[PDB]
């Protein structure tokens, strides 16, 4: 939905949004599945486990989550609120390491590098290099084009 | 107003808003509207064009079609700051600009 | 490239090869595709025992 | 239903075989897709006729040189590659040229049969010395579809005898085909696709209607399910 | 239609009194204007002037001598 | 831990240094510096008194 | 910016490709046989040209 | 990088990595801006002029200490401040230049 | 929700006073869109008083940036909250989480120069769903001033003015509410007396439908029809809050007898067929 | 020569919402010109039916704040908008819905006719939380093509329009995601003969046979003014 230009991250050096990037198509990964198995009418069973990696996985962490405590109703009301994408925080200068990005995109179906296949719009060819492809949060300023013009 | 990129002009165009376009260009269509008889007052021709209706639009694209304006951005340091184009009409609330 | 072609054939050619040129870059810099991820950044092996 | 039919289509062209088209605006991103259609059509996908196979009598690698000729053997090929012949009937035909003496080797004295039907007979394919210069081969011209490339012709299987050499010919007449779209204006619209292609072919057919033939092509294959 | 004066630079060099005689052949062209000498494609007089120097019969020294001839 | 809002939407988080400080009031700044000049401090020594 | 990496793209080579090692009539010949994708953009051939 | 093998052995060649295609293209960046991205930063220099003994050890892709960082911030203030003030007296000076001439 | 954050959405969020935070812990007997009834603690309430919560939450509101506040329920009936608890959610927030923008599909690619330097392109899709699409609230006043040729007026009759004109307007010279307003069009009539229509008018451009009105004024002057029947309408409104907040918690002392009146001795009959008085 | 004109086979359904369809074998390069002609076609132009303008009796403006249900009118616009409707008798069709009580009020509550159908009767819109929370409005449902926002629905001007009117932003799309690929089928003997398949996602409005044939047919009318001289 959004196309931007590579040319901007080698001089200005905010790297930091390819992470960004990176990270933003993983967390839709673990959401997709969710509803992949929540749309499918799957007994809670189920989620209970996979949910359960995707919160353990990763180095030593502060977070310690018991999923199977709970409740069955709450589970399911998770699962429900979590099939837009798991939420993840990063604190600033206590981040996420490549390792951790790498094993969460094992959890999911996606390749490891983040970049991905993609087809021309008009062509209907194929892009000679792999491209990299991501979810981005991003905001709208208050400069409207209509009080500037 | 504020710019874009136009990647399909060439380097003697640069684009115009529809609204902005009129409103500029107003004054030229009350005479090329007097002219062809469409009008009959100052009155009527401002009264038509407020309507915005079909012969308004072929008529301000003739017009447009040999009359440069000049674009300038506020810090002109040197003397390529005012340049001129041949305005191209286009939908939308920018400036459409050559990237070159 | 477009000063020699300046001192050859003039200001006319100059310019339509200039748009083309520009044509030309930007639709094979579309069809192209130029990304940049964590793998195109190689760190070298060698930095660390430096 | 209720669409915007193309029309105000243009024919001008300055040359004898290099054709412009104009349409009217089509809808959005209409003009994207039908010259994305027309083109990969009209790249590889009509029948034609082309040169397939040569052989010289004196030149038996591929390599190998012979005396009396200031070209090569790859010049020589070049040469006769825009060769632009049409055969109508049988779609295998062979040919021969023969030219003993001094001077350019033309495609007059290609000893022209009922079926070659050739456009433009002054093509120069090879030069000639004072009297040694004595050159004779054979030429075979097969009907085929697109562009077939050398290496598709399981090329490398030695199945030619001495120095049948295959050639990496096309047998669609278009040599080069482009389109741009632009916006342009209805009414009180203002973002319509207005489509231009540049159409050029070696002269065998008019560039005006080769189109004409490949929209036809691809309107058999939605003559199976269009609803009417 | 014509957007540069390249024919103009490269035989009657001078970006001042080229846009002055133009200007004069203009404004008398718009009012009390006569036909031109070269066929017209939905152009004002603002651009007439520059392809007239094309034709080579009108050019910016021929104004300055063809004053005289008015 | 794992308060009834917090059970709504868990938020996954990758941190290894186990925090010791709660984050304070992001307004002890404004509020208390004006509850010193408005409160009925006896033998105020920073106060209206 | 964006044009000159796709004129840079335009013109490089690669040690071995799709479509390498043989010759074309002239430029013309080059386009279709990218464009049809039976050689890269970059190679080896060798055209003739005026 | 690039090493492709052509009929057997393998040879190598100029690398098709997208930062060195922008580096050496001369679209965007340079050899420093490559630099900072995957080697080095470099030692940087206190506002006075000093010249720190201890060198960041990171680039920007691996992680940044809280110090490093920290150090990294004052060298960037100091060029932005004086590119937000430099628009006033380089440009005053024009107005110096037209007057005269 | 930000696909990636840092964990300090929720303490900015909680830490401002914009978002609605329960100050007592308890159980939800009421939701609405406009207003909350919390059912506090049996345990947690202090005797004396035994009523229950009532959180008014705010509506659309004109802000120092024009931009739009509404605090939107995000709690549901039947379920515990705990003190400190969110239970609303104002503008750029949800579930008690900061939320500035969209998190948007994004692909790094030069695409036919549409991108050149650092302009974005943007699907159709997006726009056709009003993921980015924003509310703004814009303030006109019109002040009636009294020159040394007579008070302004702001009677509803006008000369040099059109039929069209008057139809969005009523009688006494102000704009109903939830008429589409155009360009240049008139909001309320007044005129200068010879009248000069010093009345308030419509910026050129700007398009909307008017959400409120209101009108202040001295003691001691005439109240037009529109005027009478505007108060006439915040009387009955803050009645009716007045009544429901009285009804809530007369509801919540009948609840509190009636469970001091379970032991001791209750009448079983005047329980279940009398009422409650 | 021939062209071994395809038909279409294996038009089965999977998940009632979306559908893969399959073509018989074509010929060698005329995989990918077909087949993202075909995708331009689905997601360019439909008829699809959708619902424009909506009239609740409690209410001034879209702003305002209903008494009884618990949500604003906001994201009762937006819930209907993402309401998915067909049509089959005519075009323009009324629709009003009566609901009361507490419970949510799903799509099902409507008044359904038999010009019309319903797709999605578990589909939620607004909850009344109040036993007395009487909710009452009448929707405009009409078909169409493409996005229309309702700044150009304003165009009419005719001043037709009470206070009561809401205007939704339409979308008639009732294709979402569409794909294809291209296999290899395998013929008697001949190698370029390769079928491809179509995997199209729908809200369920349309059937992928119907709406194939039509965007074959379009194509097939766009290209008779283009086969001329």
């Amino acid at each position: 939905d959004i196309v931007l230009n590579p040319l901007g991250v080698p001089s200005r050096m905010n790297i930091g949004q390819i992470l960004e990037t990176h990270l933003g198509m993983a967390a839709k990964g673990i959401g997709d599945k969710i509803n992949a198995m929540l749309k499918q009418q799957q007994e809670v069973a189920k989620l209970r486990e996979f949910i359960q990696r995707a919160y353990d996985l990763g180095a030593d962490v502060r977070q310690k989550v018991d999923l199977s405590t709970f409740s069955d109703e709450e589970v399911m009301r998770l699962a429900e609120n979590l099939r837009k994408g798991m939420p993840i925080a990063t604190p600033v200068f206590d981040g996420a390491k490549e390792a951790e990005i790498k094993e969460l995109l094992k959890l999911g179906d996606l390749p490891t590098s983040g970049q991905i296949r993609l087809y021309d719009g008009r062509t209907g060819e194929q892009f000679e290099r792999p491209v990299t492809v991501g979810y981005m949060y991003m905001l709208k300023l208050n400069h409207l084009v209509d009080d500037k013009m | 107003s504020v710019i874009t990129v136009g990647p399909y002009l060439r380097l003697h165009q640069c684009g115009l808003p529809k609204k902005m376009a009129l409103e500029l260009f107003k004054p030229f269509i009350y005479g090329k509207l007097e002219l062809r008889g469409l009008a009959t007052t100052i009155k009527a021709a401002k009264k038509m064009v407020e309507r915005e209706e079909a012969v308004v639009w072929d008529i301000l694209d003739e017009v447009i079609r040999e009359h440069p304006v000049l674009l300038n951005r506020a810090p002109t340091l040197h003397r390529l700051g005012i340049q001129a184009f041949e305005p191209v009409l286009i939908e939308g609330k920018a400036i459409q600009l050559h990237p070159l | 490239m477009l000063n020699t072609c300046y001192r050859i054939l003039g200001l006319k050619p100059t310019v339509i090869f200039a748009d083309q040129i520009m044509y030309t870059g930007f639709a094979y810099a579309a069809r192209s595709g130029a990304s940049v991820g964590i793998d195109d950044m190689v760190i070298p092996e060698k930095k660390h025992e430096i | 239903t209720e669409f915007l039919k193309p029309r105000l289509v243009d024919i001008e062209q300055v040359s004898s075989t290099h054709a412009k088209v104009t349409l009217e605006p089509l809808e959005r991103g209409f003009g994207h897709t039908l010259g994305n259609a027309l083109r990969r059509i009209l790249l590889s996908s009509m029948p034609g006729c082309a040169v397939t196979e040569v052989e010289i009598d004196g030149v038996l690698h591929e390599y190998s040189t012979k005396e009396g000729v200031q070209e090569d053997i790859l010049e020589i090929l070049l040469n006769l590659k825009g060769l632009a012949v049409r055969v109508q009937g049988k779609d295998e035909v062979i040919l021969t040229l023969n030219k003993s003496g001094i001077g350019p080797v033309t495609a007059a004295d290609i000893t022209h049969d009922g079926d070659v039907e050739i456009v433009k007979p002054q093509h120069v394919i090879c030069h000639l010395t004072d009297e040694n210069a004595s050159i004779s081969m054979r030429i075979k011209v097969q009907r085929g579809r697109g562009y077939v490339p050398a290496s598709t012709r399981h090329s490398e299987e030695d199945e030619r005898p001495i120095g049948r050499l295959l050639v990496d010919a096309c047998y669609s007449p278009v040599e080069r085909i482009a389109y741009n779209v632009e916006a342009a204006r209805v009414e009180q619209r203002t973002d319509l696709d207005k489509l231009v292609i540049e159409m050029e072919t070696n002269g065998t057919i008019d560039p005006e209607e080769a189109i004409r033939r490949a929209a036809t092509i691809l309107a058999e294959q939605l003559e199976a399910f269009v609803d009417l | 239609a014509r957007v540069t004066v390249q024919d103009a630079v490269e035989k009657i060099g001078n970006r001042f009194d080229l846009v002055l005689v133009a200007a004069r052949r203009a404004r008398q062209m718009q009012v009390g204007g006569k036909d031109p000498l070269v066929p017209e494609e939905n152009d004002k007089t603002t651009v007439i002037a520059l392809r007239e120097i094309e034709e080579g019969l009108i050019n910016n020294q021929i104004l300055d001598v063809r004053e005289r001839q008015e | 831990v794992y308060s009834y809002t917090e059970k709504k939407r868990i938020r996954k988080d990758f941190g290894k240094r186990p925090q010791v400080l709660d984050v304070p009031y992001l307004l002890s700044i404004q509020l208390d510096s004006f509850q010193k000049f408005i409160e009925q401090d006896p033998e105020g020594q920073y106060g209206l008194e | 910016q964006d044009v000159v990496l796709g004129l840079y793209y335009m013109t490089r080579d690669c040690v071995n490709a799709k479509g390498e090692g043989m010759v074309l009539t002239g430029p013309k010949e080059a386009e279709r046989l990218y464009r049809s994708g039976l050689a890269s953009l970059h190679a080896r051939v060798k055209v003739r040209i005026t | 990088e690039t090493v492709i093998n052509r009929d057997g052995q393998e040879e190598k060649q100029v690398s098709f990595n997208s930062i060195y295609m922008m580096a050496d293209s001369g679209a965007r960046g340079s050899a420093a801006q490559i630099r900072q991205l995957a080697g080095m930063r470099g030692l940087m220099a206190k506002p006075d002029g000093s010249i720190i003994e201890t060198p960041i050890t990171a680039n920007f892709r691996e992680g940044l200490n809280v110090l490093q960082y920290f150090i990294s911030t004052h060298g960037a203030r100091k060029g932005l401040a004086d590119t937000a003030l430099k628009t006033a007296n380089s440009g005053y000076l024009t107005r110096r230049l037209v007057d005269v001439a | 929700k930000p696909l990636v954050g840092t964990g300090m959405e929720r303490a900015v969020a909680v830490d401002s006073g914009v978002t609605a935070v329960a100050k007592r812990g308890g159980v939800v007997q009421y939701v609405d869109a406009s207003r909350i009834v919390i059912k506090v603690n049996e345990d947690e309430m202090y005797p004396g008083e035994a009523g229950i919560d009532i959180y008014n939450l705010t509506k659309y509101t004109r802000s120092n940036q024009n931009t739009c506040i509404n605090q939107m329920p995000c709690v549901s009936l039947g379920e515990p909250v705990e003190r400190g608890d969110v239970l609303a959610d104002g503008p750029s927030t949800d579930l008690g989480e900061l939320a500035l923008g969209q998190n948007m599909r994004v692909a790094f690619m030069p695409w036919n120069g549409y991108n050149f330097e650092d302009s974005i392109l943007v699907s159709e899709r997006v726009v056709q769903e009003d993921r980015f699409t924003t509310i703004h609230i814009q303030e006109l006043a019109c002040v009636s001033r009294d020159t040394k040729l007579g008070p302004e007026e702001i009677t509803a009759d006008i000369p040099n003015v059109g039929e069209a004109a008057l139809s969005k307007l009523d009688e006494s010279g102000i704009v109903y509410i939830g008429a589409e307003v155009t360009g240049g069009d008139i909001l309320v009539g007044k005129v200068t007396p010879d009248v000069k229509d010093s009345s308030l008018r419509v910026p050129n451009g700007v398009s909307g439908t008017v959400i409120d009105v209101q009108v202040f004024t001295r003691d001691g002057v005439e109240k037009d029809k529109r005027a009478l029947e505007i108060e006439e309408m915040q009387l009955k409104q803050a009645k009716k809050d007045l009544s429901e907040e009285l009804q809530i918690l007369e509801a919540g002392l009948f609840s509190r007898i009636r469970a001091v009146l379970v032991a001791g001795g209750v009448e079983a009959e005047k329980l279940d067929k009398l009422p409650r008085d």
